[PDB]
This record gives C-alpha cells, structure tokens and sequence, in this order.
DNA sequence: ACACACTCTCCAATTCTCTAATCACTTAC
DNA sequence: GTAAGTGATTAGAGAATTGGAGAGTGTGT
C-alpha cells in the first residue's frame, strides 16, 4: 500500500525560500492521494503516512498561494486539503478510543493535526481564497450561479471552519498566560485579510440560509478563547504607569522572599533528646507519650499525621475540571476582537439567531448546539458589561418570554440524560447542560438590566412581564433543588458546581425582591390548578436540607483561590440560614470548622490593618460570629452531636 | 482487611471514650472564638489517633461523618442521648 | 549595638550562682541548651522590643581533663579539653529540610530533616498519584560543617604515652 | 470535549518565575543601545546557525531597564534560570522562517550574563549562597575533554508504543514515573528513542586559589566548576580567570537504585536516610560552581585595528633611537 | 539473600427491587 | 369539621456488579 504514498507524495514540486516550484502533473498526483484515502481501511494507513510526510503545511497550503494556479488545480487541491484536515473523531465515525490500542491511533491521528496549525498564520492563503467567494457571491448573480462553484464554496466554508477547531500544542514550549495565544496569530491573520466582512455579508442575506449555522459555528470558535470580561473594558496604557507597577510587584516578590527564608532558617533548633508527654496515653498499656524532637510547647505535638498516607477515592468519582486555554492577550488583539463583536451585533445576530434556531436541535450533529449556547451567552454579557445600551435593540430575538422557555426545555432533557446514561456518553450531554446552564443565567441578568436601566417605559413594560412570568410559574422557582439533588462529581465537572451556586444566588434575589415589593404574594400549584399564600422564609428553608449543603461546604474549602463573587456567593448562603432563618444548629459541624481553621491559621501571617484590608475579611468575620455564638452554651453532648449531619426531628431535640 | 466500621465506632474506643475524653474540656465564653476551636480540635484529634491510628485525622473524621448514616449507629445514639 | 549575636556564658558565674543548675547543665547539654537558648531571647526581646536576623546562641566554657581519662560514662556530658591544632578540612553541607516536587503535575513540598532522617511523601494531594515525587537538591537548605584535628601536649603525660 | 479523551494533567505554575519570563522576554525585544539598535533582537538572528546556542548578556543593561528584575535574578538566579531559557527559546522561534523552525524545535540554548561586581573570595562560598548569582576568580589546574550530556529525552514504552516526550534528566539518568497512554498500566517498561533526545555538550574544569586570596600559614582550595554549551574548551592550563555563575550542590548518585539504573556500589560523616530509592544506603553531598561566563583576567589588520593611541604610543617608541637603554 | 514485580483473591461499596410500616388524604357522618 | 380507613411513600434489607488493596511467590542480581 504505502509504497503508492510514497510515490505520490514527493511528485509534487518542492518549495525555495519565498517561492513553491511545481511540477506539471500535481493534478493527477491529488488525484491518487485522494483515490487512496477514499479505499483506506480502519487502520488509516494512507492517511497516517499523509500525516507523517506533512502534506498541509509542505506542499498544499504554498502551493495555493501561487498566482499561476488554474481553477481544476486549486479545486483539486482544497479538496484534499478538506480531507486532510477532517477532526480524528470524525475520522474514527464518532465512537471515542475505547482500548489501549485505539488510543495509540488517535494519539497518532491527533498530533499531526496540531503539528499543521502554524501553516495559517499568513494572511496570503485567506486572501487566495477570498477571492472565490467574492465570484460566487458578490460577482454573480442568484440567476447565473454554477454548482460547480457552489460546492467549492461548501468546502472553503467547512475548510475555515476545520481549520479553527484544531487544538492548542503543547510541544512547541509552554507560554505565559499574559500574552498572545497561537491561536490569535491565525485570528490576526484571519481578521487581516479582511474575509470576515464577507462572510457577515453572507450571513446578512436571508436567501442563503444553508451557510448560517457554519457561520454561527466559525464565529464562535473565532471567540473561543476569550471572556467578555477581556473585551468589554476599553484598552488604553501609560508607560510611565506601567514601568511604577511592575516595579511594585517584584517589591513583593523580593519581600515576600526575604521573610519566607529568615522564618524558615530561624525555625531550626541545633541539638535533639527525647521526651515524654506525662498526662497522655499511648496504645500499649501503662504509656505515656514520647517524642523525639525538641518541642516548644505541648500543643505543637500532632501524633505523626504527616508520616501517614492519604486515603483515596476510586477513580470513577474523583472531582474533574474542564480546561479551556485562558489568557489576557495583547491590547492590539484585544482592540481587533471588540471592533468584530460590535460588527457582529450590528450587521448579523438578530438574523443569525433566527436562522439558526429552527435548525439546530433537529440537526444529526451535537456541537452547534454548544456554540449557539456559547454565542447567546457571550454577546448577552459582553452587552450589559460594556453598557452599549443603543445597542438593545439588535438583540431583540432574545429578549422574550419564548426565550426562557425553549431554553429551560432544552436544559431540563440535558439534566435528566446526563444523570440516567453512564460513562462518556453520561459526561458528553452534561457538557451540553453547562452551557445551557450559563446562557439562562446570562438571560436572567440582562433582563434585569434591561428593567433597572431602559430609557423607554414600553421597553421597561416588556422587561418586567417577563420577569414576573419567571418568579410566578414552578418551574422556574423549582429548578435550583431540582439540579442539586441531582448533581454527582462523577459526571459533571466543578465548573457546572460553581455556575450553579451563582445562579441559584442571582435568582434569589430576584425573588426576595419581588417579595418586598408585594408583587408577589399568592402561587399558582398543581393538583388541577390552585392558589396559595407565598412565604419567603418557606422558599429559603428548603435550601437548608443537608443534600444542598454538602456542596456549599465542599466548595468552601477553595476559599484561598475561589473569585471574590463566588465566595461572597457561598457566604451569603450560609449567612440566610444562621441570621435570617436563625437556625445555627443545622450550621454546628466539624467539616465547616475544618474550614474556619484553615482561614484562622491564613489570617495568623497578617498585621491588624492588613487583616481589614484583605479580600477574606467577610468570611473570617462570618467566622468569628458563629463560634462565638457556639462557644456561648458548650456542652460536651454537643461537641459529639457536632460530628453527624442533624435533621430536622435531630434539631428540635437539641434545641429544646 | 481491616477498615474502620460500626463495630468500632460503638465500641469500647469509640464514641464513649471520646465523651470521656470531653469531661475535662470546659472552654471560656469570653475567650477567642478561633482559640477555643483550636483547643477543641486537637483533643478531637487524640480520640482519633487512639481509636484508628493507621488514617490521617481528616480522613477519620471524614469516615465518621459517613458511618453516622448506618442504622446501627442511630440506634445506639437513640439509646446513647438518654 | 554592633549586633553581635552569640553570648560567651562563663561556667564558674553559673557554679557561684547555684550549684543545682550547673549540675543539671553539665549532665544533660543535648536537651537544657534549647530552652536556655530561648531565655535568653526572651530577656533580649522583653528589654528591647526589637527582633534580629537570626537568634542570640549560647556558648558555654571554662568548666578541665585528658584525652586518655576519658570513660563511656561521660558520653553525652559536657567536657573541656586542650590541645594544637593541625589541620582543618574544607566545608561540608549538611542538610536541615527538603524539597520534594511531583513528576507529574509540578506540585512542591517541603519536609523537615530531623533525627538524621528525612521522611517522603507518597501520595500527591494535587493530581492523586502514588509514589511520584522526586527531591529537587538544589531548592533544599543546607549548613556549614567544618572537622578539625587536635593533638595532646605532652607536658602531663604518665611514663612511656605517644600523645 | 477531547480534553478529556486525552488524559493530560494542568500543571501548577510558579508565579515568581513565570513574572520574571515576562519581563526577560521585554527585555529582549525591546532593548535599545545609545545607537538606537536592538543588539539582543539582531544576535537572536545567529542562534539558527549550527555554531551557536548562547546569549551574551551585560548586567548594567538589566539593571537600566529595571531594578528590581534584576535584584530578583540575582537573588533566585538557580530558580529562575529555566523561564530565562524559555523566554529565550520562544523568542528565537518568532524570529525564525518555516525553513528553520524545523531545526529549532529540539536545540538547547542558553543566556550568559556577565559584568558583575560582586566579587567574592573562595573561602567565602558558604553553604548560605547556594543559588544565588556570583563572581569570583582563580587558576586553573585541568580541563577534562568534551562529551555530550543528556538534557531532554523521550521514552518509548514497550508494551503500547506511545512515545512520552520532555523527559527532563537531573545529574542521574532517569525514566518516567507513568506511561502517557492513559489507558496503559506500565511503570517500568521504556525503551529510549535517541533521534528524539537532546543532547547538551559538557565539560569538567578545576580551579585553584590565586596567591593574594591566601591567609596566613595557609595552603590553597580548589573548587570543582561544570560549564556547558559554547563555553567549551574556551580556556587552557595555567590561565588566571574570572567566572560569573551560581554554587550548587551534587549529590552522590551512586547510592541510588532506579528503573533503568542498579546502584554502582551494589555492582562493585553520616549522610540523609529515608528514601524509596535509598534501601539501607545514605547520601552525602559536595559543593561545585556551575559557571554562567568565563574569561582570563587581563598582523597589519591588528595594527590598523589598534588605531588611535597605540599606534601613536608605539611609533613614538619604535622611533626612539635610545629605546634599549 | 534480598529486593522488586506480578498476579490472584477477597471484601466493601453502590444500586436496584421488594416488603413492611407510618403518615396523609379522602370519604362519610 | 372531625374521625376512621385505605392508599402511597419512605425506609430497610437482600442480592449482584465493579474495583482496588494486600499478600504471597517467583525471578534476577
Ligand atoms: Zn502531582
Ligand atoms: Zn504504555
């Protein structure tokens, strides 16, 4: 087989610094490499050897920027370009690499496609193939077209769109996380040779509907590295202040560095002994403790923990992270990319969202669904933070009652497919619920916005009917205990635990505002259909069931690297139930004072000034009150009742 | 095997030793909350390390908040609160 | 003042004191010096409000015997001897604390030297693999060690002794 | 998605040296001599040719562009120096074509920083200073011949094929803790691939103290000093030099017993006790000085080249018709 | 002889299903 | 509206599947 690989391969040409020579016959040698990939086999021998010789970034993408190229060379050759550059799951018919074996072949089939990457970062290629689509749209008219170059529009179009789902690489060194990605040269590159504009003109045209959900998904990718947060603030330095602060940031360093060593070689005592702790006991009988280190004071003994080995979980319920390559990239990127997502929101979205939604869901294909979410989630905050308020009105497709409906239809299957099904499969559809996740919770703060900041009463009107619909029906107000009994770590990731936490924080202060206002005062419920009195203290206390807070002190633990919003999140949890419900025995347990001595040891290193200033201050003072108001009436009952998780007949009992 | 369960944790070692431990323990309402805590947690600690010194005292009392869900156990603290 | 940062502590002051002290010194110098040490520091800190580089240490002399008369119920205790010096050696490093750091996911720990003997972890609390750490040499902290060679004067010495 | 069918872990990272690799990478890219020309951007151009792998770098230009980066260099200089490298490594690959990024991807390089001040005699070098930046002089006694030295390697495991890459070696050879398949149970089973590996030019010098360091009735050190790369046999016996670099310590790697590797004393004053690797056996260690830059102390083309002063001194003196006397 | 690697066996954790008891809703006076 | 009866939900126990630790034994230096 192979042998025909190897023939075909170096007939090509061969490229001079700055120039590719061909030879006459490329059209036919393309013509047999793409005759053997269609009859390779399921060991992918042809396509292997093709990743091995390095086809894309040789031969094909210089031989495409030639000016000579006939129209039969240049088709012949973005077809075998297409194939080459088809993702490994795709290659492999969606099944994942479920053996020791099958995963050496993807691994294989893997590394040749991020090997390739770096042959598009040159705006040459992008403005070769702009050319093409400029003919077909913008040259022609929708009487004269050619299928012909129709489907060679097709496979440029999946081409980009190929071309930008390759993954990052890792072998070529590792790279700061402040400055530019790999993936912004080709976004340079891309923006450069000024393509986009034409494909926003595509997208405008409602006639040409089958290349608006590519078009959704290409933008999408485009925006896949970055947050709003990077994009919404308007760039702009001074040297003078930049060369201040990088000065008074390697003041910290040194200094932390300089007190770290001195405490640490002022630890160390010169010479040893051994000693017995009299008044504890040892394991074997009539013992006391002994030591053999010169101990300052009997409190610093803690019976050898350090000798003995962590216990583990199995490996099918360890807590798993999802990564996304995440970098505050150059003010020149960053400039490029806002000035995109503004064209986007004034040329594209309102059509492109309504194009795309009849459509996605019935597709055979599951990643458009992840970027429609993605895209709705993006351009939703990017809007509020940058209070571009002129701007409300291009977003109107998203803005209704049908919005939050569809996708609370949507995230409710996600939920109860990932929950049922096992393995793969079970954390495949739980990535799709994050994502749903996450755009309801952007729809949530942007109608809030909208509410609290519109200029016109109608727009004010339209905003807050939908907001009343939201904290009147059921099914809106039973969804956060609905997700957290369901939750496991086997199956979705801690990035679902944290979305989760905020929106069930930002919700409920939608619904205690409602509350105070009087606006809600009686429910609708289902038998049939009556109504009954609604009481806010009834809502909040089903939050106090020992299923819900497992998980809000499991993520307390993160406190020393967690965002200042999901900390204050957690804390006002905890502190709804202590002082509002004030209810402080369902709080009394050894797994959160655990955590209160972990923040009371970090707050040790720490001047009384400092203290205050610190970011950790709520939680260290929330803290102090609930020890306090435990240590008021001890009892040693109580400190073994302190060990198990109370219910609620448990609470009664131990209050009175 | 060997692995700390019920029978050791309604044994002679356990919670009846750790309330005989507590007898002693009387700690100042008007004291430092975090001080209090501290001298509390190393004498939860002690009832560990002798009634399981094989595990690390974090992972004991991790254990111990699992088995307070056997019915075992909640029948002996039915019988142990009176 | 000059910041100087040792006291030379005249044993004969100490036996005009209390005898009941120097006893208990020159018996047991490998477990009381720790804690005079800290005395010391104390008093230091209490009278100046201040801190230093590194703590004030003690140096006890002039408490007198050979090199022959020597028995093994004085291991341990405190002695004085005098002699020439005649060589010295070049320094040696001699650890306090380790550093080990996970193969697998760049996780560090540190781990005190003591008894003579270092303790290694097994189980990374990052990434939960076993039997993955490596000790990085050079993060590690070490301390000066010198040896030197003394040699008998021959003036006390019974008849026929080489020194 | 595919993150997860892959099996890789995220790596902690050290803020200090990833803040230092920031600024050394300005630092190359944006340095100005009073000519205005980029001397560092211009000399990453040579690093593609076979010859070369090191920068020549003066101190007094680290410290004009900022203070405190190099107060942190020369406090935490052994920490710090592998970030400095990469900085290096991906600023050279910005400069380089697609003919010479081929080549680029497995060579080692290096920064050689020069021009201190700080001098410090021989017996000063305390166990206090290990890792820290230094200068200090001496005469040499020996230089060892040149071998190559394993740095970055990969290793084929034997039971599946996959190839784990970066490898990175300390002062003993070592294999991987962990196959990278992650659906893959060996641990001891690797095979190393050569024309994969990067391999690093090595060489062994000794030093002796100059006379006017001596006290008195006092007999010369010597130290043992490792220089690597394009320092190689770039000095001679009998020279008197200068070095700038840090002081480490190396173990006794005899002691220890591995994947790949029997211990030499088990074929064939106390030390550190403990390890998995350590059976019965203990450790011990010994200083040496791992040097940054090296230099001793003190036809027509050169006298043109001596142009100014000497050639005026020297013709004044070759016309001198008394110049014997 | 001593160290290191590999294989087998057992036990514990989880989830489904069936049975029994207690609580709440519906029906009747 | 109140009391009694019946239905439904919840709790416990038994059985089966999956995985990991530990100890024993064999081989190589
Ligand atoms: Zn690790
Ligand atoms: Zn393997």
């Amino acid at each position: 087989m192979n042998v025909l690989v190897q023939g075909a391969v170096h007939a090509l040409g061969y490229y001079e610094d700055g120039k590719y020579s061909r030879e006459p016959d490329c059209y036919e040698s393309i013509r047999d490499l793409i005759r053997y990939l269609r009859e390779d086999g399921d060991d992918h021998t042809a396509r292997i050897e093709c990743g091995r010789h390095n086809l894309v970034e040789q031969d094909l993408v210089p031989m495409v920027k030639c000016e000579d190229l006939t129209d039969d060379e240049f088709d012949i050759a973005i077809r075998l370009m297409v194939n080459l550059c088809q993702p490994a799951i795709s290659t492999m018919r969606g099944k994942p690499p479920a053996d020791r074996d099958q995963w050496k072949m993807y691994w294989e089939l893997e590394e040749n496609l991020r090997r390739a990457k770096t042959a598009f970062s040159d705006a040459h290629f992008f403005t070769a193939i702009k050319k093409r689509i400029d003919n077909y749209f913008i040259d022609t008219e929708y009487e004269d077209r050619d299928e012909r170059l129709r489907l060679v529009v097709e496979r440029i179009v999946l081409l980009i769109k190929y071309v930008f789902s390759i993954n990052p690489d890792t072998s070529e060194g590792r790279r700061t996380r402040i400055e530019d990605s790999s993936h912004d040269r080709v976004i340079i590159a891309f923006l450069e040779s000024g393509i986009d504009k034409t494909l926003m003109h595509i997208a405008n045209q409602p006639r040409e509907k089958e290349f608006h959900v590519t078009i959704l998904d290409i933008f999408a990718l485009i925006l896949k590295e970055q947050t709003a947060e990077d994009l919404a603030t308007k760039s702009e330095e001074v040297s003078t202040a930049e060369q201040k602060k990088t000065e008074e940031e390697f003041r910290k360093i040194i200094e932390n560095h300089v007190v770290k060593e001195t405490q640490k070689r002022k630890s160390f005592s010169r010479f040893g002994g051994s000693y017995t702790i009299k008044g504890l006991k040892g394991i074997s009988a009539n013992s006391s403790q002994v030591v053999f280190k010169p101990i300052q004071n009997v409190e610093k003994h803690n019976f050898l923990d350090d000798r003995k080995a962590k216990k583990r979980a199995p490996r099918n319920r360890r807590p798993f992270e999802i990564d996304t390559n995440s970098h505050f990239a150059s003010s020149e990127v960053r400039g490029m990319l806002r000035d995109m997502v503004i064209r986007i929101i004034e040329t594209c979205f309102n059509r492109l969202m309504k194009s795309s939604k009849t459509t996605v869901f019935v597709q055979v294909q599951k990643t458009s669904q992840i970027n429609y979410f993605f895209l709705i989630k993006f351009v939703l905050r990017f809007v509020r933070l940058s209070r571009q308020d002129h701007l409300l009105e291009r977003i109107s497709e998203c803005i209704g009652v049908e919005a939050f409906h569809e996708n609370n239809v949507q995230l409710t299957e996600y939920v109860e497919n990932a929950t049922t099904l096992k393995g793969v499969e079970a954390k495949s559809h739980g990535l799709k619920a994050q994502y749903a996740l996450g755009a309801y919770n952007e729809l949530v703060l942007l109608h809030r916005y909208i509410y609290e900041h519109a200029k016109e009463e109608n727009e004010r009107k339209f905003a807050k009917r939908a907001l009343e619909h939201i904290v009147n029906v059921e099914e809106y107000r039973e969804l956060p205990i609905f997700i957290i009994k369901k939750f496991s770590s086997s199956v979705l990731s801690n990035n679902f635990l944290r979305e989760l936490v905020l929106t069930t924080h930002h919700y409920m202060k939608l619904v205690e505002r409602f509350v105070k206002t009087g606006a809600l005062k009686k429910v609708t419920k289902k038998v049939k259909v009556e109504e009954i009195d609604f009481q806010f203290d009834s809502y909040v206390c089903k939050f106090s069931n020992v299923d819900v807070l497992k998980w809000y002190v499991f993520l307390l633990n993160d406190f020393s690297k967690n965002s200042t919003e999901l900390n204050q999140a957690l804390v006002k949890m905890l502190h709804r139930i202590a002082f509002d419900l004030k209810l402080p025995i369902k709080l009394y347990q050894v797994s959160l004072f655990q955590v209160f001595s972990k923040v009371n040891e970090h707050f040790t290193h720490l001047s009384k000034d400092l203290r205050k200033s610190s970011r950790l201050y709520e939680l260290y003072q929330f803290g102090f009150h609930l020890l306090k108001k435990f240590f008021s009436k001890f009892t040693g009952d109580l400190a073994i009742e302190a060990l198990f998780w109370k219910g609620p007949r448990e609470c009664f009992e131990i209050e009175n | 095997r060997l692995a700390l369960n019920e029978r050791i944790l309604t044994g002679p070692k356990g919670i009846s030793a750790l309330r005989e431990t507590l007898k002693d323990f009387k700690p100042n309402p008007k004291d430092d909350p975090y001080a209090n805590l501290e001298k509390l947690m190393k004498k939860y600690a002690y009832w560990g390390h002798l009634m399981f010194p094989k595990m690390k005292t974090e992972d004991v009392l991790n254990r111990v908040e699992t088995l307070g869900t056997r019915r075992q156990v909640k029948v002996f603290m039915i019988k142990h609160r009176l | 003042d000059a910041e100087v940062t040792h006291i030379n502590l005249n044993l004969k002051h100490l036996n005009a004191f209390s005898e009941a002290l120097y006893r208990k010194v020159i018996a047991y110098p490998a477990d009381v010096i720790p804690y005079l040490d800290i005395v010391v520091n104390e008093v230091f800190a209490e009278r100046f409000n201040r801190t230093l580089a590194q703590s004030i240490e003690l140096r006890p002399f002039n408490a007198t015997r050979n090199m022959r008369g020597l028995n093994p119920n004085d291991v341990d205790q405190l002695i004085t001897i005098s002699g020439m010096v005649t060589r010295t050696s070049s320094l040696i490093p001699e650890m306090r604390s380790g550093y080990f750091q996970c193969a697998v996911c760049a996780f560090g720990i540190e781990s005190e030297v003591d008894k003579g003997r270092i303790e290694e972890p097994v189980v990374c609390t990052n990434c939960s693999n076993t039997h993955c750490f490596q000790l990085v040499h050079n993060r590690s902290v070490f301390l000066d060690k010198q040896v030197v060679k003394l040699q008998e004067s021959p003036d006390d010495m019974p008849s026929g002794e080489t020194p | 998605m595919d993150n997860i069918i892959g099996g890789q872990a995220q790596q902690v990272e050290d803020t200090d040296g990833t803040r230092v690799q920031n600024e050394f990478s300005k630092f190359l890219k944006s340095f100005k001599d009073q000519k205005n020309e980029f001397i560092y951007k211009s000399a990453m151009k040579e690093l593609v040719q076979p010859e070369k792998n090191t920068i020549f770098i003066n101190m007094q230009h680290l410290y004009k562009f900022s203070n405190n980066l190099a107060t942190t260099i020369e406090l935490q200089y052994y920490r710090v120096y592998p970030f400095m490298c990469e900085a290096l490594h991906l600023a050279t690959l910005d400069a380089c074509d697609e003919s010479e990024r081929q080549q680029m991807f497995k060579k080692q390089l290096y920064v050689s920083l020069f021009n201190l001040d700080a001098k410090t005699k021989v017996r000063e070098l305390s166990a206090d200073k290990v890792g820290g930046l230094v200068r200090i002089a001496g005469q040499i006694v020996r230089t060892h011949p040149v071998h190559p030295e394993l740095s970055r390697a990969c290793f084929v495991c034997e039971d599946c094929g996959v190839t784990t890459r970066d490898v990175q070696q300390q002062f003993r050879y070592t294999q991987p803790t962990k196959c990278a398949n992650p659906q893959c149970m060996n641990r001891t089973r690797f095979s190393l691939d050569v024309n994969s590996s990067t391999f690093v030019d090595f060489q062994k010098i000794r030093i002796q103290e100059t006379q006017a360091e001596l006290p008195r009735g006092s007999i010369p050190r010597t130290v043992d000093v490792i220089v690597r790369g394009e320092m190689v046999e770039t000095v001679q016996p009998g020279d008197k030099c200068d070095i700038v670099g840090t002081l480490i310590v190396i173990p006794d790697i005899a002691q220890l017993s591995t994947p790949g590797l029997r211990a030499e004393t088990s074929n064939q004053s106390e030390g550190i006790t403990g390890l998995k690797a350590l059976g019965v056996r203990d450790l011990t260690y010994k200083m040496a000085f791992l040097a940054c830059h090296i230099q001793q102390t003190e036809y027509l083309d050169l006298w043109s080249k001596m142009s100014t002063e000497d050639r005026a001194t020297l013709k004044k003196m070759s016309d001198d018709k008394k110049i014997e006397k």
